[PDB]
RNA sequence: AUUUCACUCAUAUUAAAUAAAAUAACUCCAAGUGGGCCAUUUUUGGUAAGCAGAACUGGCGAUGAGGGAUGCUCCUAACGC
RNA sequence: CCUAUUAGCUGGUUAUUUUCGAAAGAUCUCUCAGGAUCGCUGGAGUUGAUUAAUAUAAUUUUACCAGGUAGAGAUAAUGAU
RNA sequence: AUUUUAAAAUUAUUUGAAUUUUUCUUCUUAUAAUUUAAGUUGUUUCUAUACAGUACUUUCUUAACCCACUCGUCUUGAAAC
């Protein structure tokens, strides 16, 4: 026969049963498709920082281990 | 009603009977939780066969002791009485139902000389 | 180890005389406050230059209805006012936020100005305290100043003497006194209500709303 | 520790004095104040009344100002109604 | 004092003003005097009338003093004046009023029972206005002139009401209705 | 039966009385930065980059900036949980929000007030007051000033 | 009646008691429960909590990863509440003193031959009651294959979950919904 | 834009109030359910319906107790002895 | 005899106490007496908190937004009259 | 059986102190007690000077006051004509 076509009854009671869950709000977000040609240069920037540190640590280790 | 003797308090006597066991003779009086749908006892209607619950639980300081003020221990033969030499005031003796006449006699004598009471001391004689 | 008992013995007299001097200052402050309010009120009478008090900065709220059939935000305001049972009472600091949130549960409560004798009676004969560690409080009647000092003594409010003096005059510490107190579990009124259904301010007999000063008789009749 | 009886912190004198170290002093001060003899309250009441004569006169002033205000509010209400009568 | 006979009204007068704003630097102070069941009920009624007659409510109204001003002599005999306005099930109507009791406090209450009994007007539907004093020869009511008559008497058509202690169930013989 | 992208937006997306016409020229001079709170309000004069049905009047942070577009991080409530949604709109439909303008001038207050007070070694609180009761003071009212007001009958 | 969450009973989650009936493990749990209760240190509390954890939360720790973790303090005690396994990828190991529940016998032999020593938790309690100079470590808790099937269901967008398949060939769940050519992808 | 160094913005009542706020968050496995109905307020069709169809909240269902004589849904109030 | 064929349908489905405790929405479906999938629920476990504080909140306050329902109007436009 | 202790109060002192101005004025220097501390103890009878009754415990049977509709099931809703 005829069916209950629709109702929103009890729905937000169910929603508030486990509360209205909020987004996790992580510190970092992926840059997968965000402003290319800008984050490429940020990759270059970071590499420019790591480059000197690697060799500096290697020299320190060699000089301290003799 | 709560029966109170000494420090022993029993919150309820006249143990719970199964619903409709009075008017149906295939229904034994042993208690059964009625599942049902509209049962009048599961729903806790007035004046109809109230159900047992944890609230009736006896005080655990005096939970298992008889009007003896002692816990009963059922013994089957001599030398099974041995642990009671150290608890002659906290425990009483009940002889197992299927113990013969002079086996009963020789552990009744041991219990008496051991100073521990016997519940069914006048059995089979 | 023998030094431990005597060094813990002398500190008792040390703190005893510390609070003995402090209570002399307390009573001097109390009588000075009593003298100041009456003298300002009296000065208000000579010339047409008036004096008063504002809202008493603190209100006592009694829940009137049960737990069934309540709107969700009424229930939430009840929860964060710590008014959970049909005869619970709490002290509420009076400001715009608390007054607005109380206006939404207005038809389900009755509140008013506590006054010193009534707050003292409430703390002395109905005062229970949350003793345990954080979120493990284990409701306990006061019966002593030890736990009050343990939770508030490092915050220099050790004592029910100090704690009535903090609840009545809404002093610098309510977060640690009102929250420290368990919600008062009050008896029904000795002579009964008029009508929980209707407001205290209606011409017809009723109960709910702001009784202001008229809550003292209700409290000591429910106490 | 074991829960004992919660002694009445108002009527149990020892418990109440333990909770409030100043209570015994306050109560004794009030008790002797009541213990002040009947002659002391009999002899000074007229002096205290003649010392409050000025205060009750000022209250007469304060309340008679209100009475004049109500009277003149009545007067202006009647004047406005009589003006609007026709 | 008989609590069964008593009403529960005393005098109030609480002084304040509308809230001073930057827009209106010095709003004028104002005043109004009524009685009701208690002081908080009187304040609520005063603020209701403030909202209905002017534009100010609790949210934009404050005060600066409060006092209780009892009457000159409580146990006098008085003749004061008010007026009534009430709405029925189908309209609104008005009149004046003056009833005789000892003083102002109970002067209001005798009219509420009268209105409830005659027109079934609940107290929420009644407004009383302008407490003042009235003369004695100016009454235009069929009853109140002989209240201050030089000399007046009526009999005691009283039907007895006795204490519950002596209101015994079984009587020896039938009581009479003359007394005195 | 009808759930198109612009359904039910007869008045929400309509232009206000006297407010028709394209966006003003100097609206394209907003300094938007990443992580900036922004209000997303539809400007129906611009059809491309138009915000969708539900985000008109919402607020969110900038997570992406392009040559003329802006990615706004808007939380939307969905049944039992709120989730973040990345809405990409044109700059005509985005407007710098005034939510953090309440905080920013207070943070400006700090560097000039707390900095001096701390070195002066005065303990002064900085939290907002949320004013309640009205403190006791002394007042002066003249006896001429007290005028009255009184009730009214039915007409 | 009173309006409280779950009628006012605080609910805790996770293990309450040790499930294993291994008497040696029960003795260890009793010892470290006593140590955690009497000694205030969080070290003993953490060890006592970890001793009753399930098997999947006492994951193995390889010799190479253990040495890498202990590289920056060579004189400290490496304590794990899992089992130590050997890493064939590690060419050489040196001077590691490790307390653990179990050592695979090859890893044990390698540790002894390297000059270090293996300790049990009773030894650790006996000669380091408060965990002084002891660094506690744990192996990868969710590196096992079971978590590769967890999270968002395989079929949700950007889902890394492994499906449950009979085989991993070309003919097994690779056509429709997993490549753009057949309807959609992922 | 990122990074590293400096200085430092109540933190000894807490960058507004209140909060038996960690009884939280997350993960895994899985049950039952997926015919609903009623009350206040709003509302569509209908002359109307204890009619048909929707919105909010609360209930009945799944629930007894005191009251409304009586009553699945009203009022009070939810339940260990 | 295959065959104890199949049945989205009807009926039945066996000890106690304790603890937690629903849904009758939604999407798709030769779907409308069914099913799958979310949602609601139990159990298990870890990370946390246990530090009257942070995370947090069917709450309020302060600041700032967005709306075209009630109302109002035919003088402001259309449609009337 | 290594807090029914510390304090608190009270009594009898005592030392010094103070102030309300003192037979319940207040605080330790010291002593000895006591409970108002630090959840009920005491006295007298009776059972009773018996070994099971007319008493006490308990089971059962009858009343009496108040209450109480056949369960199981499908169902929104079953005591259901």
């Amino acid at each position: 026969a005829k069916s209950k076509n629709h109702t929103n009854h009890n729905q937000n009671r169910k929603a508030h049963k486990n509360g209205i869950k909020k987004p996790k709000k992580h510190k970092f977000m992926s840059r997968k498709g965000l402003d290319p040609n800008f984050f490429r240069n940020q990759k270059y920037c970071l590499k420019g920082i790591q480059k000197k540190k690697k060799e500096l640590k290697l020299k320190a280790k060699q000089e301290k281990n003799n | 009603a709560v029966k109170k003797v000494g420090k022993i308090i029993k919150k309820r006597t006249k143990k719970f009977t199964r619903f409709q066991s009075n008017r149906f003779m295939r229904v034994k009086p042993a208690w059964r939780k009625p599942r049902g749908i509209d049962c009048r006892v599961r729903r806790r209607y007035k004046g109809t066969n109230l159900m047992p619950s944890i609230g009736y639980g006896s005080n655990k300081k005096t939970k298992f002791l008889l009007p003896n003020n002692k816990y009963k221990y059922v013994v089957k033969n001599v030398k099974e009485m041995e642990p009671l030499i150290m608890n002659h005031t906290k425990y009483c003796v009940q002889i197992a139902h299927n113990v013969s006449s002079k086996k009963r006699k020789q552990i009744i004598e041991r219990a008496k000389q051991m100073n521990v009471s016997v519940i069914n001391a006048k059995a089979r004689l | 180890a023998a030094k431990k008992i005597k060094t813990l013995k002398l500190i008792n007299k040390k703190k005893r005389n510390d609070l003995r001097q402090r209570t002399l200052r307390y009573e001097e402050e109390y009588e000075s406050e009593r003298k100041k309010i009456i003298e300002l009120k009296r000065e208000a009478r000579k010339n047409n230059c008036f004096y008063r008090e504002a809202e008493k900065k603190v209100v006592f709220v009694i829940r009137l209805k049960g737990v069934n059939k309540l709107p969700p935000k009424v229930r939430s305001v009840f929860r964060l006012l710590r008014l959970l049972q049909v005869h619970n009472g709490v002290f509420v600091k009076v400001n715009k936020a608390t007054k607005e949130m109380l206006k939404i549960v207005e038809p389900y409560v009755t509140y008013g100005y506590p006054t010193l004798s009534t707050v003292r009676k409430l703390l002395y004969k109905r005062g229970y305290v949350r003793v345990g560690k954080v979120r493990r409080y284990a409701r306990k009647k006061i019966q002593d100043n030890a736990d009050i000092s343990k939770h508030l003594g490092k915050y220099n409010v050790h004592g029910i003497e100090d704690m009535v003096y903090q609840l009545y005059t809404c002093g610098p510490v309510f977060k640690k006194v009102n929250n420290f107190l368990w919600a008062f579990k009050l008896k029904p009124p000795r002579k009964g209500f008029k009508a929980k259904r209707h407001a205290f301010n209606e011409p017809r007999p009723g109960d709910w709303g702001n009784r202001e000063a008229h809550i003292n008789e209700l409290i000591n009749r429910m106490i | 520790k074991k829960r004992l009886q919660n002694k009445n912190s108002l009527t149990n004198f020892a418990v109440r004095c333990r909770l409030n170290p100043a209570y015994k002093l306050l109560r004794s001060l009030a008790v002797l104040r009541m213990r002040k003899s009947i002659l002391e309250k009999s002899k000074n009441k007229k002096e205290k009344r003649v010392q409050k004569q000025i205060q009750k006169k000022e209250l007469q002033k304060i309340n008679h100002d209100y009475y004049k205000g109500v009277a003149k509010a009545v007067k202006k209400k009647k004047k406005r109604e009589e003006k609007k009568a026709k | 004092i008989d609590n069964s006979l008593n009403t529960n009204i005393h005098q109030y007068h609480i002084v304040g003003r509308a809230i001073p704003t930057a827009k209106d630097k010095n709003p004028n102070v104002y005043r109004m005097c009524i009685f009701a069941k208690n002081d908080t009920n009187a304040k609520s009624r005063f603020w209701y009338f403030m909202k209905k007659i002017n534009k100010l409510k609790k949210s934009n109204g404050e005060l600066l003093a409060c006092e209780q001003i009892k009457e000159r002599f409580p146990l006098r005999v008085k003749n004061y004046g008010v007026l009534l306005r009430y709405d029925s099930r189908t309209g609104t109507h008005n009149m004046y009023k003056e009833f005789r009791d000892t003083t102002k406090e109970g002067a209001i209450a005798q009219l509420y029972s009268e209105m409830a009994g005659r027109h079934r007007a609940r107290a929420s539907s009644i407004n009383i206005i302008r407490i003042s004093e009235i003369s004695s020869s100016l009454v235009r009511r069929p009853h109140i002139k002989q209240l201050l008559k030089r000399r007046l008497r009526f009999p005691a058509l009283h039907l007895p009401t006795l204490q519950k202690e002596y209101r015994k169930k079984f009587a020896s013989k039938r009581p009479s209705t003359y007394r005195m | 039966k009808s759930r198109g992208k612009r359904s039910g937006t007869r008045y929400k997306f309509s232009k206000k009385f006297r407010k028709h016409g394209e966006c003003t020229a100097n609206k394209y001079l907003e300094k938007l930065n990443y992580g900036d709170y922004v209000d997303i309000v539809c400007d129906s004069t611009q059809q491309k980059g138009m915000p969708f049905n539900y985000y008109h009047g919402k607020t969110g942070k900038i997570f992406h900036i392009t040559k003329r577009g802006v990615g706004v991080l808007v939380n939307k409530r969905v049944k039992h949980r709120i989730e973040q949604k990345k809405v990409c709109v044109r700059i005509e439909h985005v407007r710098k929000s005034r939510c953090n303008e309440d905080f920013l001038l207070r943070k400006i207050k700090n560097a000039e007030l707390i900095k001096e007070a701390k070195l002066k070694n005065e303990h002064i609180n900085i939290k907002r007051k949320t004013e309640g009761p009205k403190p006791a003071a002394m007042i002066k009212v003249p006896p001429s000033k007290i005028i009255t007001i009184e009730p009214l009958p039915f007409y | 009646g009173i309006a409280l969450k779950n009628v006012g009973r605080i609910k805790k989650h996770g293990r309450k008691h040790l499930v294993s009936k291994n008497p040696y493990l029960r003795l260890l749990v009793k010892l470290y429960n006593f140590l955690a209760r009497r000694t205030n240190a969080n070290f003993n509390k953490i060890i006592a909590k970890r001793l009753i954890m399930p098997k999947r939360y006492r994951p193995p720790l390889s010799l190479s990863k253990l040495q890498y973790h202990m590289a920056n303090h060579p004189n400290d005690i490496a304590v794990v509440v899992g089992s130590i396994t050997d890493d064939k990828r590690l060419f050489s190991l040196k001077q590691l003193k490790v307390c653990a529940l179990r050592f695979t016998e090859t890893a044990r032999k390698r540790i002894e031959d390297a000059g270090g020593e293996c300790l049990t938790f009773d030894q650790l309690a006996l000669k380091y009651p408060t965990g002084k100079k002891c660094v506690l470590l744990r192996g990868p808790t969710k590196a096992r294959t079971a978590e590769k099937h967890f999270g968002k269901a395989p079929g949700k967008p950007k889902s890394k979950a492994r499906p449950y398949v009979r085989s991993k060939g070309r003919k097994f769940e690779k056509a429709r919904g997993r490549r753009k050519s057949r309807a959609y992808k992922k």
